[PDB]
């Protein structure tokens, strides 16, 4: 087999490999996420392709769960191998546990692969940075960010991908007890994310929402533009 | 970085493969062998560098199996260790197939196991060319020589050491003249080849010589008493 | 051992990308050009074959073109060895599927099957990556016709009409230009890519023998698939003999 | 050239460097010898003095390998004391096996095959040390092997290893060393290795002798004090 | 235990291209199929008038209606034989049928292209050329270092195969007879060779309806009246 | 299933029988159970004939690695311990018996019983289930210093007086007899076979 | 140069680097020195701490009631050794119910050590051992090496500044072997004088022992009973 | 079941009938046995049914690679060693009954082989259930070094004599006949049964059946 | 024994250039009926078929393994599967789990692939082939089936004759078994089309 340490240290302590792993996410897309107050709403923005592709294998959005759901922005390829681990997961905490998923449980198991890949002997960590966001028993919703050397945080509001930084900078400032408040106010500050990094982009993007007991539903193209109407 | 490990060269060359060539030819010792019509004759340099050392203790003629001998040359570091490891063949023949192995397959199944030295990077060839003698029912006396690059021929007439080149020479202008073949009067061909090359007329400790026949297919060496009788009083 | 000819595809350049990758995708450019387009009526595939010489047999059905399974095809443009790997594990795929649940595999469901293993050795392993490119034609029962193309890199998605290979900037300019969304069928639409084919060849007086040509759909609840006959291909491409002229 | 950074490289010349470094590596050891002759084999080793916070006995360079196999080291101790260690557990997988003591032929080999296996790979290292093993049998007699970092076995009616070798190896072949017995080998003994070391950077030593055969009934055995001390009187007649 | 190829930065393979660059450096090798025959002819050169030649051959059998020829790296050939034989073998377990030309060279090639992926291993530096007999159809496959093998009604390769595939351009013909090919695969080595042309370094063989048949020294003496 | 070896000064002598027997309808009535382990060391078969003729082969194996590597035969007392190692380690699957005699340039011949698995060193050994009878016969006739066909004579009359109480044991006799020149070969015939009291 | 990369690749002058290198670090760090007596040993081990804040590390492993060791190099190296060693002495009396004999221990605690040198990609331990010990033959003081080597010494002095440690063991290395228990803690303890500068010179809290001996079984001592040990000796 | 094998002077001869039986029925009438292994050597297997089949065919490929790779022609000998230690792996709970002989440079050699992976050199031999009604035969009119022709008409007794004998023999009889020059398989060689016919002569026509569905694919 | 467990039986036939191939639809347990819907013939394909007996189970799941390596050799070779060859694939299948053997009688009919030429044969528990060119039977009625076949069956006959002749067959033989009958699903392979009919019998 393939036997050998990838990530080694530097004369100043910092990670050559986790750094550049770090750097490909951020040369990824734009996703947004934020922890609304009775839902959770997720979004991340479309390069413009045209008149070619299908949206269904295009779609960064998924579900770990019916209580879960998650976004990713970073290389497409890592981000395939970690949905599909953590809905075994899912199946498998139901399955050890008759008592639903947590996202706090399915979280950390998530980053901690990462960690294990940092640390193995041969692997490689991965390009991508995830959100991870559900609801909890009661009701209560839950937003966590994932990290390519294995960190996971918890977040109320949320941008990852190109222009993180930047959209956060937009967070900080307009995030407040304003911010969140209803499912429709929780939608267009989505939209108000995403309206930084966007040149001339429009309709590019695309929303999902999950509601209480439902599960993820993905909000339609037009549903998309009745709130990306008001804009001024 | 292609002239270290074994990789392709730009001319299509195996550099570490090559440097084994001279590694065959570094040892200081020249060996030749022909192969007659009723017996297939092996010769090569012995050398006794101190007083010190003993005859039996050093010796580059083995026994493969009872009717197959072997000669090798090359660092003796690599010499021991093929011979072990081809018992370990010769000897498993005959616990699957129940008989004695041929020339052919036992040159085979060794050069498999140098083709692997070549192939799989983590190994290296071996610095020993390998003379396999024998003789089987159909085609009679067998000869082949084995590089480590795991290639192997009949040879009528094989020739190895620093004086391979004048060797092979003179092992032509034998064979070029129809020499009659005889079991004894090709012994002398191929003694009188390294005694023309180095014009010396070696002492018979300072060769080693095996021998094998149609009568005797059990691989045979030549005792250093019957040398002397055909050194001195038969150098015509 | 010799960490020093360990080339050590896992580690990321200083622009945060992957170095075999990169030349990976340039090695497909270098390959044959080949484009695909996903109509009303089934799927279509068609395919320039760079090898010409007066010598050249091609015993098989198709040179570039192969069938997965029953309900799905594939073509392919990139290194020519690992594509035989590859297409086995499709078929290793579908095949495995077809043991626990008796149906035939869904067109998403084997694409996202063969990515996972295309990056596993990009993720580890230390063996080199696959300079493969595939595209990806069938039908499934619930989203019917459908057309996909895949990446080196392990990464893929829907495509109502690509292009891969040489000429991929000049292709894919030209196939949208007069592409049909959901309006130009077989029949219409596989004048096109006559039409690409002769573009895409820098050689003029494009041939029937240069180019293979094959189409799936399924008719009466049958799957059908076949490679189209160069005698009428010929006559096909009679058609855009004159169509220049009128 | 970079040629000489993996045993697994061949020189442009057709040489082994790692190897030939190995046995470089023996020079730097301290000088030993031994004979055979009729009666048995002798063998001695020079003992360096480092400090005299040592142990009488201590640093001992004689290894016990099986009843009627002896064997003295020169090299890196330590993996002279690994493969000693190989060569007992070897020796006795054999008794377990075929019922009986594994001749020194059959031993030297089967180490050999152990010492050559690490000079293959680029994974190991070759042994650092050279060394010679003895054996004495009433169905054989006296025999004396030696291996080298290659890992092959040489036999030798006397032989020299260490830092200084080839002086002390024309001294053995000034004088016919099989007519002569165990009992006047170790005179001679001691007297080459005076004879070898003198006092330049190394300031004491002390002479470490073994016997095996027909006096010690085929069975390793390190000489006595009594009978050390006289061969070493007689020595000191050179001395004085 | 790390696969030494990599990808060039003009995407070529840089192990696979030198091994092609060993194999146009050995000893010419042409084939031809025409009418109910494959004809494979190979240049057997040695290096002096002492070393056996009918000791080995370069022409091999497979199975009863396939045969091999290569031009390249000796030993590496000899590697092949023992996987072909043992996968036609293997074959011949399952479905008691011998095997088609093109299952064997399909899996034979994926020899090539594991020690090409699978680390530690060097890639193959020997190009086969593939002659079978299977169903009444001729079939003459060429197969690289790389693993791709393709499909030729007549081809050439090793030393000058520029001059031999020039040959090929006009020398070949449709309806040819299988004699008249072995003739003209001849004619295409007539150049290349030099010196003495014997029938001993020449080594030609076909397969046909009766199977694949290697020819003796004294057959081909007869077939080298052109 | 009867066999048998007795020491001598100059070698050994080692018989057997050619009935092979399972069940009361015999199998084979003419086989050779003598195997070769070498040249000048042979072993001798029993209990069940199939699982001792692999037994046999894996032994003669290990002891030709063995023997060419010092080019010398090896020692009878080896030979008996591959056997015994090999024995001991299946015996718990393997049924077989064996009986171990050779002779050499140190020791001479030599007998070594290895039954079950276990080692013993004997001037005469017997086996199988037809010498359970003959335990009477050996201890009177038997006085050492026999020379070769004086041994022969104790060999065959003992085996040819063990196949008729026997029901498992016939056939005919095959003998070996191991000196310093070289292996000797003797089959008596039914017809040759000593007849002794029938009544 | 180049040759420094590895263990397998020797210099031209037949020595590998590493080894040295593993024996640099032995040097680097707190000097222990141990003797024995024809009947008792005692090892003196010297603990040193990073700062005043935080106390003193560790140096004394407790193996057996007849056997302990001191440790001298890299610190954390000594805990693989220290559990393996533990378990070797506990399997002897697990099996032959007898404590494990000092110079069999250290030949096999060698072993291990010389096992991962010649192999590639394991690194060599670089943490010295000095080790004690109490058998039918007396009392035993085996110093080891990084290289694998031990030794058998009277009185040995291993670290850094332990060379007018070592020399003041040679003069008084004849009283070594006639003294009792505590005029070898005595002498014992002023060898540690020379280990250490003009300035700092020993007290009994930075400095702990520990004893072997005919009826006694091993022990160890940090400060109480070190008190009474030093005081009343001149320096 | 029952075959039978012999040794004449130039070669071998391996007999066997043509009926299987699943053990209270006859399975087959003209059910095969004698396997092919090489072109000098064909091989009878006995006892249980596919035991004996799948067995001769592992060894046949075997015997195919040894043949190529060493240019030289199939060892008789050669070939118990690969069976017996792949049934003696299996401690004879494979019930695989073998009767192998052929033809080979060194002369004719006739081998068998037990379920347990014993093995025996021979000029003739019979196994399966009938074997000892058959080996009857054989022991008793054997003369040694017969006639070729002689030998063939004594098989035909041989196994005809196991016919009747058990509830196994059946059907025809035929034999292989394996020469130092070639090999040769005689079919149809003993037909013991000659009451295959019919007495009264039944035609149904269509409408006999209560018919009720009907359907078609076509191709 | 548990070849008895679940019942059943198969039988196929062989006319001049044609094949024919009946089974009975019953699927119950020991004494117990469960339900008579029960296939026990699946399609292999152009002019090839597949029936299978015994256990119920390995029914349902070595004939699943069939189209699982039938496929891969479909789709690596253009040419479909011979019968002949066919047959050495399920005698390889059942002696790869040899050792725990699954349950089953297999039955395979058809026509070289080639042409027009016709071929059948059967296996058996522990996997030997065996090839019949006049009819084979597998089932618990099996001995009462023989009989019916032996005796009405003839070399060639034109399909018509097929209709009634194995018809007529399992009426009588399936009668007098227990733990068959209640159906029966008959496959007729012509060369250019095949004809598939369903039989009236007692529901007992």
């Amino acid at each position: 087999s393939y036997d050998r340490a990838i990530t080694v240290f530097s004369p100043d302590g910092h990670l050559f490999q986790v750094e550049y792993a770090q750097e490909a996410v951020k040369k990824g897309s734009t996703a947004v996420g934020v922890r609304g107050k009775d839902i959770v709403v997720l979004g991340v923005e479309k390069k413009s392709v045209a008149k070619l592709q299908d949206e269904r294998t295009v779609r960064k959005i998924c579900a770990l769960d019916d209580n879960v759901c998650m976004a990713f922005a970073g290389l497409t390829a890592d981000a395939r191998i970690v949905i599909n681990r953590a809905r075994v997961e899912c199946q498998s905490h139901r399955l050890t546990v008759e008592d639903p998923v947590t996202v706090e449980y399915i979280t950390r198991y998530i980053a901690s692969l990462k960690q294990r890949y940092t640390q193995s002997n041969g692997r490689r960590p991965f390009g991508i940075s995830a959100l991870i966001v559900g609801f909890d028993f009661d009701g209560t919703p839950r937003l966590y960010q994932t990290d390519p050397s294995g960190t996971y945080h918890a977040w109320k509001a949320n941008a990852i991908g190109r222009g993180a930084k930047s959209v956060r900078e937009f967070l900080e400032k307009n995030y407040t007890d304003e911010a969140i408040e209803t499912d429709d106010l929780t939608i267009k500050l989505v939209i108000k994310a995403l309206l930084e990094v966007v040149q001339s982009g429009g309709k590019n993007i695309e929303l999902a929402v999950m509601r209480r007991d439902q599960p993820l539903k993905i909000l339609n193209p037009e549903e998309i533009e009745k709130y990306v109407a008001e804009i001024e | 970085f292609d002239r270290h490990i074994t990789i392709f060269s730009p001319e299509g060359r195996l550099y570490q493969v090559e440097y084994a060539f001279k590694a065959i030819n570094q040892g200081g010792l020249t060996s030749v062998a022909v192969r007659g019509k009723d017996c297939a004759v092996i010769v090569t340099q012995k050398k006794v560098p101190d007083k010190l050392l003993d005859s039996s203790t050093v010796t580059h003629l083995f026994k493969i199996t009872e009717n197959i001998g072997c000669v090798m040359t090359g660092m003796t570091a690599d010499s021991r260790s093929q011979v072990q490891r081809a018992r370990y063949e010769a000897a498993n023949w005959k616990y699957k197939y129940g008989y004695e192995i041929p020339v052919d397959m036992l040159c085979k199944r060794i050069a498999d196991i140098s083709q692997v030295y070549t192939q799989n990077a983590e190994m290296r060839p071996l610095g020993c060319c390998m003379i396999l003698i024998g003789i089987d029912e159909e085609q009679g006396p067998q000869v082949y020589k084995c590089d480590p690059a795991g290639y192997y021929c009949g040879f009528k007439a094989t020739a190895a050491g620093v004086k391979q080149t004048e060797s092979t020479s003179f092992l032509e202008k034998k064979v070029k003249k129809k020499f009659d073949w005889t079991f004894e009067q090709t012994v002398e061909t191929a003694i009188t080849c390294l005694s023309t090359v180095l014009s010396i007329d070696f002492k018979p400790s300072e060769i080693e010589v095996g021998v094998v026949t149609v009568e005797n297919p059990k691989f045979r060496i030549l005792t250093e008493a019957e040398i002397d009788a055909h050194l001195v009083a038969l150098a015509e | 051992m010799s960490r020093r000819y360990d080339s050590r595809t896992t580690i990321f350049s200083p622009e945060g990308r992957l170095y075999q990758v990169e030349y990976a995708m340039e090695a497909i450019g270098h390959a044959g050009t080949c484009l695909g387009i996903l109509a009303n009526d089934g799927v279509l595939l068609a395919a320039e074959r760079r090898n010409i010489h007066k010598l050249l047999d091609e015993v098989f059905f198709s040179e570039k073109i192969y069938k997965l399974n029953e309900d799905m095809a594939c073509s392919v443009a990139g290194i020519t060895s690992d594509a035989n790997v590859l297409t086995n594990e499709l078929r290793l795929i579908a095949q495995r599927y077809l043991l626990q649940y008796q149906e035939p595999i869904p067109c998403e469901q084997l694409v996202t099957a063969l990515c996972d293993i295309k990056q596993a050795y990009t993720q580890f392993g230390g063996k080199r990556p696959f300079g493969v490119s595939l595209l990806y034609i069938g039908w499934d029962k619930h989203y019917g016709f459908q057309l996909y193309q895949s990446d080196p890199s392990g990464n893929y998605g829907g495509w109502k009409a690509t292009c891969i290979g040489n000429n991929s900037a000049a292709a894919v300019s030209m196939l949208k230009q007069d592409y049909k969304e959901g309006e130009m069928t077989l029949k219409s639409a596989l004048a096109l890519a006559i039409k690409v084919l002769n573009k895409t060849m820098d050689v003029s007086k494009l041939s029937a023998e240069k180019v293979e040509i094959a189409t799936l759909t399924r008719e009466n609840g049958k799957t059908v698939i076949r490679v189209l006959k160069q005698k009428e291909v010929e006559q096909l491409i009679k058609k855009h003999e004159e169509e220049e002229a009128k | 050239t970079g040629y000489d950074l993996s045993a697994s490289t061949f020189s442009p010349d057709g040489r082994v460097f790692q190897v030939e470094y190995a046995m470089k590596a023996v020079e730097n050891s301290s000088t030993a010898i031994g004979i055979r002759c009729k009666d048995g084999v002798v063998f001695g080793v020079e003992k360096l003095v480092l400090s005299k916070l040592y142990e009488e006995g201590s640093n001992k360079r004689l290894f016990n390998v099986d009843r009627h196999v002896g064997m003295a080291v020169a090299g890196l101790l330590a993996d002279a004391r690994s493969l000693a260690d190989i060569a007992r557990e070897e020796a006795s997988n054999f008794r377990s096996n075929f019922g009986y003591n594994i001749p020194l032929k059959h031993l030297a080999d089967r180490v050999a095959m152990y010492v050559h296996a690490y000079t293959l790979y680029s994974a190991v290292r070759p042994f650092g040390c050279s060394f010679m093993l003895g054996s004495y049998s009433v169905n054989d007699g006296a025999q004396l092997y030696m291996i080298d970092p290659s890992g092959v076995s040489y036999g030798y009616w006397g032989c020299a290893i260490g830092k200084a070798r080839q002086a002390a190896k024309t001294e053995i072949e000034k004088l016919q060393m099989k007519e002569m017995t165990c009992r006047d080998v170790v005179k001679e003994v001691a007297k080459i290795i005076y004879i070898v070391h003198d006092e330049v950077k190394d300031k004491a030593f002390e002479l470490e002798l073994s016997w095996v055969g027909e006096i010690t009934n085929g069975r390793h055995e390190i000489v006595p004090k009594d009978v050390r001390e006289e061969a070493e009187k007689y020595a000191k007649e050179s001395l004085k | 235990s790390f696969s030494l190829t990599t990808f060039s930065p003009s995407g070529k393979l840089v192990q696979i291209e030198y091994a092609l660059a060993a194999v146009a450096g050995g000893a010419p090798s042409v084939g031809i199929k025409a009418a109910n025959g494959v004809v494979l002819a190979t240049e057997k050169k040695q290096k002096s008038i002492l070393y056996d030649e009918r000791s080995v051959h370069k022409v091999e059998p497979i199975t009863k209606h396939i045969g091999l020829v290569y031009s390249g790296m000796g030993p590496d050939y000899r590697v092949l034989v023992h996987r072909a034989r043992k996968l036609a073998q293997q074959y011949y377990l399952v479905y008691q049928e011998p095997i088609p030309t093109a299952q064997l060279v399909q899996r034979v090639a994926s020899v090539m292209q594991e020690y090409t992926q699978s680390g530690g291993v060097r890639p193959f530096g020997v190009s086969l050329l593939i002659c079978g007999w299977n169903e009444g159809r001729p079939y003459l496959f060429q197969s690289d270092p790389s693993g791709a093998y393709f499909a030729w009604k007549a081809t050439a390769m090793g030393k000058n195969y520029v001059n031999g595939k020039t040959f090929l351009e006009k020398r070949y013909n449709e309806d040819l007879e299988l004699e008249d090919a072995i003739h003209t695969a001849i004619l295409t080595l007539k150049e290349s060779f030099e010196g003495q042309m014997t029938e001993d370094n020449i080594e030609v063989g076909i397969c046909n309806e009766a199977g694949f048949r290697r020819l003796t020294p004294t057959e081909v003496k007869d077939y080298l009246a052109a | 299933t009867t066999i048998m070896a007795v020491e001598f000064d100059g070698g050994v002598v080692v018989g057997s029988d050619s009935r092979v027997s399972a069940g009361e309808a015999v199998v084979n009535r003419v086989f050779d159970k003598l195997s070769p382990l070498h040249q000048h060391i042979y072993c001798a078969l029993s209990g069940s004939a199939a699982d001792a003729q692999a037994i046999a082969d894996m032994a003669a194996y290990q002891l030709e690695l063995h023997g060419m590597e010092l080019e010398e035969p090896p020692l009878v007392l080896a030979a008996a311990n591959v056997v015994r190692n090999i024995t001991y380690k299946y015996r718990e699957d393997l049924s077989a018996h064996l009986m171990v005699a050779g002779w050499d340039q140190r020791e001479g011949g030599q007998v070594y019983g290895t039954m079950s698995g276990m080692l013993i060193r004997q001037p005469f050994a017997i086996g199988g289930s037809g010498s359970t009878y003959i335990y009477g016969y050996v201890d009177a006739a038997y006085k050492p210093g026999m020379s070769p066909e004086e041994c022969r004579r104790f060999t065959t009359n003992a085996i040819a007086l063990a196949m008729k109480r026997d029901g498992s044991s016939g056939g005919v006799i095959y003998l070996a007899t191991i000196t310093g020149a070289g292996v000797d070969h003797r089959v008596i015939l039914g017809d040759e076979l000593p007849r002794f009291y029938d009544e | 140069n180049q040759y420094d990369n590895d263990v397998t690749v020797w210099s031209p002058q037949g020595r590998i680097h590493q080894i040295e290198y593993a024996m640099e670090a032995v040097k680097q760090g707190s000097a222990t020195v141990g003797l024995k007596s024809k009947t008792h040993a005692v090892l003196v081990a010297l603990k040193r701490a990073q700062s005043e804040l935080a106390a003193h590390q560790k140096k004394i492993l407790h193996v057996d009631n007849h056997i302990g060791i001191s440790i001298a190099g890299l610190t954390a190296d000594a805990r693989l050794l220290c559990n393996f060693m533990r378990q070797e002495c506990l399997d002897s009396r697990f099996v032959f119910d007898r404590p494990l004999p000092v110079s069999r221990l250290v030949s096999l605690i060698g072993s291990k050590t010389q096992i991962p040198t010649q192999r590639y990609g394991r690194r060599p331990y670089g943490v010295g051992l000095l080790i004690a010990g109490y058998d039918d033959m007396g009392p035993h003081i085996f110093q080891t090496c990084p290289s694998a080597n031990y030794f058998d010494c009277r009185a040995m002095s291993i670290g850094a500044r332990s060379q007018s440690a070592r020399t003041y063991l040679e003069r008084h290395m004849s009283e070594f072997m006639e003294c009792n228990l505590n005029e070898l803690v005595k002498h014992g303890l002023r060898a540690l004088r020379e280990t250490l500068p003009a300035e700092q010179d020993l007290t009994t809290k930075n400095v702990s022992i520990g004893i072997v001996g005919k009826d006694l079984e091993f022990t160890i001592y940090d400060d109480d009973d070190v008190s009474p040990f030093l005081e009343g000796l001149e320096e | 079941t029952t075959i039978a094998g012999l040794v004449f002077q130039d070669g071998v001869i391996l007999g066997a009938d043509t009926r299987a039986t699943n053990d209270s029925v006859v399975a087959d009438k003209i059910c095969e046995k004698i396997h092919f292994i090489a072109p000098k050597i064909y091989c009878c297997g006995a006892g249980v049914a596919a035991d004996a089949e799948m067995t001769t065919r592992m060894a046949a490929s075997n015997m195919e690679l040894h043949a190529l790779s060493t240019g030289r022609e199939c060892r008789v000998a050669t070939v118990t060693r690969m069976l017996r230690q792949t049934l003696f792996r299996y401690q004879g709970y494979v019930g695989a009954s073998l009767i192998v002989g052929g033809v080979d440079f060194t002369g004719p050699q006739l081998y068998s082989v037990h379920p347990h992976g014993s093995y025996s050199r021979l000029p003739f031999t019979a196994l399966g259930s009938g074997q000892d009604a058959a080996i009857a035969v054989l022991e008793d009119r054997f003369q040694p070094n017969m006639t070729l022709e002689a030998a063939q008409e004594l098989l035909v007794e041989a196994i005809t004599a196991g016919i009747l004998g058990d509830l196994g023999s059946g059907g025809n009889v035929d034999a292989c006949v394996i020469t130092a020059a070639g090999a040769k398989m005689l079919r149809a060689l003993s037909s013991p049964t000659k009451p295959i016919e019919r007495s009264s002569q039944y035609r149904f026509a269509p409408g006999t059946t209560p018919v009720l569905s009907q359907t078609v694919v076509p191709l | 024994s548990i070849m008895s467990y679940n019942g059943g039986a198969v039988m196929a036939m062989k006319g001049k250039n044609c094949v024919a191939i009946a089974a009975d639809r019953r699927f119950g347990i020991q004494a117990q009926m469960v339900t008579t819907d029960f296939q026990k013939i699946f399609p292999m394909g152009d002019r090839l078929y597949i029936g299978l007996a015994g256990l119920a189970t390995d029914v349902q799941t070595v004939a699943q393994r069939l189209k699982f390596r039938l496929n891969l050799y479909e789709l690596k070779e253009g040419r479909q599967i011979k019968p002949y060859t066919l047959m050495s694939m399920v005698a390889n299948l059942l002696y790869e789990k040899r050792f725990g053997p699954y349950y089953t009688e297999p039955v395979i009919a058809g026509l070289d692939p080639k042409t027009f030429k016709p071929f059948i044969c059967s296996l058996d528990l522990i996997g030997c082939p065996m090839v019949t060119d006049d009819f084979v039977v597998s089932g618990t009625c099996t001995e009462q089936m023989y009989g019916m076949c032996e005796s009405l069956w003839e070399p060639n006959m034109d399909p018509e004759h097929l209709f009634e002749t194995i018809s007529q067959a399992m009426l009588n033989a399936v009668d007098r078994d227990a733990v068959s009958g209640m159906g029966v699903i008959v496959h007729i392979i012509e060369k250019d089309k095949i004809t598939t009919r369903t039989l009236k019998a007692r529901m007992d």
